[PDB]
């Protein structure tokens, strides 16, 4: 479950702090901030500020909703 | 081990009257010394 | 002068700790033309009483704190007692200032470069004087120990008192001298001597 | 009490309550990274140009990924 | 027979955890040194003799409520449990129809790794010494301190803080009460006399150490002015005006009472929300007895040299007087 960390780009966190399916989201990403198609394409969910990249699909997919909601209780109260 | 060198260790309401009272002992061991 | 000077000793009498006198020196508001004279007050008036206090170290530790005119009011006051008027006092009075300074050396508020006017030799040492670096170096030991007062007499350079290039005389009468008071802080001029008489 | 310091009352302390401010105070990371990404690239080029079958993509896709795996030993 | 507190050897003095005892008149001083094993053995025979589960040993443990919150000892439940296990230990020892050593009148503080101060209150002295490794900031202080110097390597290792404890305090101000009480009918010079005795038995024993102690100066300007009220309201008429600090301070020869200053200070005030927390520098001042002039009274504890000035001057006093001794005797003359 090893997962890295990278800054989100300051004209991006701002257009995220303004609140602001998968190929419109992939297509506005890939030509207005600069993203790779594979970070792009693999995206579990949105919440605000802070997303969540992929990098097995049915095991991937079985703990969908739990991954997310564990991702949800990390960034509400962190480390 | 330390404290067995000594010669004493572990190892070894209300009442009417106020004169006679427990408050009464205590104010008076507070106050006279 | 005596209504200032007795203002002045006034003002560090009716105080209780030295912060309080600082206050009341400090709410005077005076200028750099008398602040030589306040600090010489302040030593005349600490070398009154029978035994050292920490009363006036401070006193004159707020006092550098507050502004740089005292501290170098300090400077020029630390440089004209030992260049001038250890012939003057007693070693009473010398035990009072000397723990003085070595309250203020200690602590770092006067710098080592203050210390820098100081060569013991032969001619250059008053008896007084001697007695004086005594208890300057009796006050650093008993505040700092001896492994950090090495290391700030290790910081910047004192040629005087400890002649690294020196003569061959001059070591050993500071050997003898700081063995006559018992740092213990030799063996550099040990080594250096021994390197010389070859 | 002017912020907090002074007395409660100058009555009861019999001074004056002037109180006055003191002058004195890894690689295969990587790689694995890189091959996504051209695995997503490849996706997308299928996605713009004649692909509406998976089959094709899939096979495209696969066909790319296992150059990439040669690429790296 | 050895001197006070000296021992023979370093071996017969680390073989007992009681390092250190004396006895005063009826209070005694016990300094124990426990190592990691017998301290937590005494804590848990404690502990399985007297459960507490719900961690009560802190409510009722007897803490020096005068040094600031992080002076005095912390209420961590692991010292508290030996403090308590020490007390209990020593409770044990003595039958009661001998003494009645409660835990009410008992002040136990324990230094360790989570309490860096080693507190006590001795004939009136409440003195926390806390040692040069445990400060992080190594500040010079006020003269109320004192610089004890390691008798091993001559170097300053540890700051004894002074204050007076709050039953001289007490004491005291039931004194110049009772100066007040028994001038019914007296002489104004000697209210002034009872006043400079009262005041030199007390600068003269507490010496520095009522520069740290805040009630002992607010009693102090208070009971001076109950002094100089005394003498005004022999006179019907206590208006500072008319009433100059030269009538009262004026010495007995020229006229006047001869009373001796002890509060035209400025008494050291600060932050009462945050002085009953941490040790606040001294950041503001409060005027101690204001007169309309500016008469700068001469206090004194400015003309009374302090103990550790008297201590170490009395060591380096003596050492002079058994060399001159010594050498006299080797001169064989009479000194």
């Amino acid at each position: 479950i090893s997962v890295a960390a990278e800054p989100m780009d300051s004209k991006m966190i701002q257009d995220l702090s303004r609140n602001t399916n998968p190929r419109k989201l992939s297509k506005i990403l890939r030509t207005e901030y600069g993203w790779d198609s594979l970070a792009s394409r693999n995206v579990w969910s949105f919440y605000n500020g802070n997303v969540l990249i992929n990098d097995s699909p049915e095991l991937l997919s079985k703990y969908k909703e739990q991954i997310i909601q564990g991702f949800y209780w990390a960034v509400k109260e962190g480390p | 081990s330390w404290r067995k060198g000594t010669a004493f260790g572990r190892h070894k309401g209300y009442i009417n009257d106020m004169t006679k009272s427990e408050y009464h002992q205590e104010f008076l061991h507070k106050h006279v010394r | 002068d005596v209504e200032f000077k007795k203002k002045i000793y006034l003002v560090l009498k009716s105080s209780l700790s030295g912060d309080e006198a600082a206050h009341k020196l400090l709410k005077l508001k005076i200028a750099n033309n008398l602040k030589k004279s306040v600090v010489d007050i302040i030593i005349k008036s600490s070398l009154q009483e029978s035994t050292f206090s920490k009363f006036y170290s401070i006193l004159s530790e707020r006092m550098i704190t507050f502004h740089r005119s005292w501290q170098t009011a300090y400077n020029e006051t630390f440089e004209q007692n030992y260049t001038q008027d250890i012939e003057d006092y007693e070693t009473d009075q010398l035990r009072i200032l000397g723990k003085f300074w070595g309250h203020l050396i200690s602590y770092e508020f006067l710098p080592m470069d203050c210390l820098k006017i100081i060569k013991l030799t032969e001619e250059e040492s008053c008896p007084q004087g001697r007695i004086f670096i005594k208890f300057l170096f009796q006050e650093l030991v008993n505040e700092l120990g001896l492994d950090e007062l090495q290391l700030r007499l290790n910081s910047s350079k004192l040629d005087g008192m400890f002649p690294l290039e020196g003569d061959a005389e001059h070591i050993r009468y500071s050997i003898n001298f700081f063995t006559a008071i018992g740092l213990g802080l030799t063996e550099d001029m040990r080594s250096r001597l021994t390197i010389i008489q070859e | 009490s002017y912020n907090g310091i002074g007395l409660k009352s100058a009555k009861g302390s019999s001074t004056s309550g002037h109180v006055q401010r003191s002058l004195a105070s890894i690689e295969t990371h990587m790689e694995k990274r890189e091959i996504e990404v051209q695995v997503s690239e490849l996706r997308d080029r299928l996605e713009e140009e004649e692909t509406l079958s998976e089959e094709q993509i899939d096979k495209k896709c696969e066909a790319l990924r296992a150059k990439l795996t040669n690429e790296w030993q | 027979p050895n001197e006070f507190m000296q021992f023979k050897s370093k071996e017969v003095e680390k073989a007992h955890p009681i390092r250190l005892y004396t006895r005063y008149l009826d209070r005694i001083y016990m300094l124990f040194h426990f190592e990691e094993d017998e301290g937590e053995e005494l804590t848990d025979e404690y502990l399985a003799e007297n459960p507490d589960p719900n961690f009560e040993n802190s409510i009722g443990y007897n803490n020096r409520k005068c040094w600031p919150k992080d002076s005095r000892m912390r209420l961590i439940r692991q010292d508290v449990n030996l403090g308590r296990a020490v007390f209990w230990e020593i409770q044990s020892r003595v039958p009661t129809s001998l003494t009645s050593i409660k835990w009410e009148n008992a002040f136990v503080s324990v230094y360790s790794k989570n309490n860096p101060n080693l507190l006590f209150s001795m004939c009136g002295f409440e003195v926390r010494i806390l040692p040069r490794q445990r400060m992080e900031e190594v500040v010079s202080n006020d003269e109320g301190v004192w610089d004890l110097v390691d008798e091993r390597t001559k170097q300053r290792t540890a700051k004894a803080y002074l204050k007076v404890s709050e039953e001289e305090i007490k004491k005291f101000d039931s004194r110049i009460r009772g100066i007040l009480m028994a001038s019914g009918s007296t002489t104004f010079t000697k209210v002034a006399a009872k006043w400079n005795t009262s005041l030199i038995s007390l600068f003269t024993y507490f010496r520095e150490a009522i520069v740290a102690t805040e009630p002992l100066l607010d009693i102090l300007v208070k009971g001076e002015t109950r002094i100089q009220n005394r003498v005004k309201l022999g006179l019907n008429s206590k208006m500072p005006t008319r009433f100059p600090p030269a009538v009262f301070y004026t010495p007995k020869e020229l006229g006047g009472l001869g009373m001796i200053s002890a509060s035209h200070i400025l008494i050291p005030a600060s932050d009462l929300s945050w002085s009953k927390q941490t040790d606040t520098g001294i950041t503001h001042f409060r005027a101690g007895m204001t007169h309309e002039d500016e008469k700068l009274i001469p206090t004194i504890f400015r003309y009374i040299t302090t103990w550790e000035n008297e201590f170490l001057d009395s060591q380096r006093v003596w050492a002079e007087y058994a060399t001159k001794r010594q050498e006299a005797i080797q001169q064989n003359r009479r000194l």
